[PDB]
RNA sequence: GGAAGUGUGUUUCAAAGAAAAAAAA
């Protein structure tokens, strides 16, 4: 909830740019799960 | 089990720009030793892991045109001989590594 | 190319250079580093190991 | 009222067309690769466009004027002359077999009616030139002409 | 003969397996017995396919694609009927699979598809259905299948090259890592064949499966077949690879080294072409014992032939060690690089290696290409081992002697018109593609620039719908360039060029004038035509004098 | 040297041209 305080706008621009990436990554994850556990419902 | 970099990163435009997390060390050493004990328990913490961790939240238009433009012309003043590109590669100079 | 507008009778001293330069690096070898120049090299001293 | 330039309609030997156009060892005007350029030079009085194969080192195939088109005195200066050129230059464009020209000209006055005749009639236009071939040394090192009315 | 048509056991309507089984007795009898289907043997051929609407089975349906592949028969009327008797097994078998899910009919598919490819002949519903299974199904098959599935599908004539290079990426991206690590030469010059067949964009893989291909020939695992094959399909690929084609030249150059000096003393060795010939001879006593140059048709036209390299089965791995100077040409040797940053080849196989140096240049910036072709001439020039070569082969000299016009230092012009007769013979009994009709016939114009004709002509004349305008054009302008003037031969082809207008390129437009102004023959609807569609292809290309070339499309 | 092409280091034309208009084929 917290976020760091840089002293230039490079730091942001990068922090940003890592935090959609991050986005993305659990966004696939979460689905990679629904995915797994509908798979293991469906199997028993 | 092939990795992220196995799997996916062999394509032309995943493939392009692949940062570097972590120093690599040479088989039989003690970096290389406890790196490969947490892989062990990060991917058993993987199995088991719960639901909430993997929450995600949509994707929302970061900034506004002209605010882009804004910022577009004092990284050009920061840097008025060089282009203005997110240096991934020297980010440990802007961001300090221990909050990566 | 034409005969009458193009340069004839040079060395091809840049080709010989590549032929002589697979002896040190083959051609079936690395186009690149694992660090690809100073800004992958700064990246090297600049992250952490675990 | 022709239509045409009256002497070399008058001395037309048999009226066989491009009877008087000199061609190749293989008895041919155009070969079929050969790529065609209209020159166009523009003025108050007359337009003068030149047909010119590229490939026969870019030599004149055929011309036409206000007067080859029949168009005679203060006639000339108006834009109907230089659509009647542009026109005359298409259909014998087309007669040939010559679709497809570069364009190129020096003074751009005068060249707006024959490219839509040439768009008109179908005489497609693959690149335009525009090459005034300005003095690049002063401008009175030859001094020009008195200007009128003092 | 037809004595044998007359006797066999081809006289039996019904379904019963007696039937069935006379039937595939019958078609073993007619592989073992028939001829290949040539300008010689046309009606039988002809007959036999008329008599064989019908009841078939899957292993007889095989088992006539594969004589037919074989046999080289062409004819339109067989593969008509084939297909026509084979659609409802084909369908049967399809609704069958479909509802075991909700042989195996893939794999019939691709047979009856490599066989069309392997008679040139195209079979657009195989094809299609090919590629809707490619589409479909490609995660699915393994490495192998799908490898196999690609190669087939880039072989074909019609599929689309976008496409297929697209399914080829998708499968690299599958499979980059397996197949980079450990695969055997031929599923490697497989890849690199279907790659190139279609000019798909791999250059990190292509340059992997390279690498791995040219350890396996330091390490000396690899036969002269492959190094042949290696050479068609780098120059395939435009891949001007130097260290290669450096180590095949002196390969070349020390075994004629080795010949000479043996052939000097008491004790030589058997040439290879005399031992391929031998081989040859031996297969076809075996055939004899089982049962004009038919007997080499047949060797040509056996299953595991292929055209620019004999028969893969004679040749074997060259040598654990060949060279014995360092030859001029391993991942762990790779990364540690990265890391630290400091058994004999024919006279055919000679020649095709040698026109591929010459398509990638070699003969100008080299210092290892005048010797080998010197080297060419000898053994060329020489009687006996012109009459024993393939169509493409001949090709290969062709082109070898008319590119190195200058540097020859005799003038074989009976050597040169062996070959044309040769290959006048292939062409007429239709085992010439017109690919390697029309660069044979190019290259002889062009060594001559600075009846066995008629038999060409009318060839051309008959195979008039086998190839492109490229290859018409390209023949028009070959002929008449080396004389021909007949109005009647050249003037047949107006009205096919008049309807075939689209597809002229200017290189096709080009042909075509040379042709008829060398002719001396009038057309002046084909010349507006022609060139009309000459302006509206430079239409979309602008260039200034003294200025070169400024804007393309 | 002009104009082009790509199995090439290839081909073609070539040391001034131009002598109604509008059509048919």
């Amino acid at each position: 909830d917290v976020q760091p305080l840089f002293t230039s706008g490079q730091a942001y621009w990068q922090f940003e740019i890592a935090k959609s990436q991050a986005n993305h990554l659990l966004r696939i994850r979460s689905v990679l799960r629904r995915m797994k556990a509908q798979a293991e419902a469906a199997a028993q | 089990s092939p990795s992220f970099e196995q799997q996916f990163l062999n394509d032309k435009l995943l493939g392009q720009n692949t940062l570097q997390f972590t120093k690599v060390s040479e088989k039989g050493t003690a970096d290389a030793l406890f790196a490969e004990c947490l892989e062990s328990i990060r991917h058993r913490r993987f199995k088991l892991d719960p639901d909430v961790d993997n929450r995600s939240s949509e994707a929302v238009e970061k900034l506004t045109q002209e605010e882009r433009a804004i910022a577009e012309k004092i990284f050009q003043r920061v840097d008025p001989e060089r282009k203005i590109a997110p240096r991934l590669e020297s980010r440990g100079c802007y961001i300090d590594p221990l909050w990566d | 190319k034409s005969i009458k507008k193009k340069i004839t009778g040079t060395d091809n001293v840049f080709r010989h250079i590549m032929e002589e330069s697979f002896a040190v690096l083959p051609e079936d070898g690395p186009e690149f580093e694992e660090d690809g120049g100073v800004s992958a090299k700064q990246q090297k001293s600049q992250i952490l190991s675990e | 009222t022709l239509g045409g330039h009256p002497r070399r309609f008058k001395l037309m030997g048999g009226r066989p067309e491009f009877h008087h156009v000199d061609r190749n060892k293989n008895g041919h005007i155009i070969e079929p690769t050969d790529k065609f350029q209209v020159v166009i030079t523009t003025s108050k009085n007359n337009v003068h466009a030149q047909v010119v194969n590229k490939s026969r080192a870019y030599r004149t195939i055929f011309g036409s004027f206000a007067g080859n088109v029949g168009i005679r005195k203060q006639a000339q200066q108006g834009t109907q002359c230089a659509y009647r050129i542009g026109q005359n230059i298409a259909r014998k464009c087309r007669r040939l077999g010559i679709s497809q020209v570069e364009i190129k000209f020096r003074r751009i006055m005068r060249v707006n009616q024959l490219l839509q005749a040439f768009t008109a009639h179908g005489l497609g236009v693959t690149a335009i030139a525009h090459e005034p071939r300005l003095p690049k040394c002063g401008q009175n090192a030859t001094k020009p002409r008195k200007r009128r009315r003092v | 003969p037809l004595q044998a048509l007359a006797a066999l056991p081809v006289w039996q309507q019904g379904t019963s397996p007696r039937s069935l089984e006379l039937r595939s007795v019958s078609v073993r009898l007619a592989h073992a017995f028939m001829p290949p289907f040539s300008t010689e043997t046309e009606e039988l051929w002809c007959a036999y396919t008329r008599r064989l609407p019908v009841q078939l089975s899957v292993d007889l349906g095989l088992q006539i694609a594969r004589l037919f592949a074989s046999r080289n028969v062409v004819l339109a009327e067989a593969w008509k009927g084939l297909f026509a008797s084979m659609d409802p097994l084909l369908r049967e078998l399809r609704q069958r699979e479909e509802r075991e899910s909700a042989e195996r009919f893939p794999d019939v598919v691709l047979k009856l598809c490599e066989a069309a490819n392997r008679v040139r002949h195209e079979w657009t519903w195989g094809t299609e259905e090919l590629m809707l299974y490619a589409r479909r199904q490609l995660p699915a098959l393994e490495a192998p299948e799908a490898a196999r599935l690609l190669h087939a599908l880039a072989s074909s004539p019609s599929t689309s090259e976008s496409v297929v290079a697209r399914l080829a990426e998708a499968f690299v991206f599958l499979w980059e890592r397996d197949l980079s690590g450990a695969v055997e030469p031929a599923a490697g010059l497989q890849l690199l064949e279907t790659l190139a067949r279609k000019r798909a964009t791999e250059r990190d893989f292509i340059r992997d499966i390279s690498r791995r291909m040219h350890c396996y020939l330091h390490l000396g695992l690899l036969t002269p077949f492959e190094k042949t094959r290696l050479a068609v399909v780098y120059r395939q690929l435009e891949f001007r690879h130097f260290t290669f084609f450096r180590h095949l030249a002196e390969e070349l150059l020390q075994q004629n080294a080795k010949r000479q000096r043996l052939l000097a003393l008491g004790r030589s060795e058997p040439s290879a072409d005399a031992l391929q010939a031998a081989r040859q001879h031996q297969r076809r006593q075996r055939l004899s014992r089982l049962q004009t140059g038919e007997w080499r048709w047949q060797e040509y036209l056996r299953p595991g032939y292929v055209m620019g390299l004999g028969l893969e089965k004679d040749f074997s791995p060259s040598g654990v060690i060949l060279q014995e100077e360092i030859l001029p040409l391993v991942a762990e040797l790779r990364r540690g690089l990265r890391g630290s940053l400091p058994k004999a080849f024919t006279l055919g196989q000679t020649a095709v290696i040698l026109d591929s140096m010459l398509f990638l240049g070699f003969h100008h910036q080299s210092r290892f290409f005048g010797p080998v072709a010197d080297v060419l001439l000898q053994r060329a020039t020489e009687r006996g081992a012109v009459e024993t070569l393939d169509p493409q082969q001949c090709t290969s000299l062709m082109v070898f002697f008319a590119e190195t016009r200058r540097q020859l230092s005799e003038d074989p012009d009976d050597c040169i018109r062996r070959l044309t007769e040769r290959f006048v013979d292939a062409l007429v009994c239709e085992v010439a593609s017109p690919a390697q009709c029309l660069l044979f016939f190019k290259s002889l114009v062009k060594w001559s620039a600075t009846p066995l004709l008629l038999a060409v002509c009318k060839q051309l004349c008959k195979r008039v719908h086998n190839f492109s305008m490229k290859e018409l054009t390209g023949m028009l302008r070959a002929i008449a360039y080396v004389d021909f003037r007949e109005p009647a031969f050249f003037t047949v082809f107006v009205n096919y060029l008049k309807e075939r207008l689209g597809e002229m390129q200017e290189e096709d437009i080009a042909n075509v004038t040379q042709a008829f102004n060398k002719a001396k023959i009038e057309e002046p609807h084909l010349f507006s035509l022609m060139g009309k569609r000459y302006q509206h292809l430079q239409a979309n290309v602008m260039a200034v004098k003294r200025r070169g070339v400024l804007v393309r499309r």
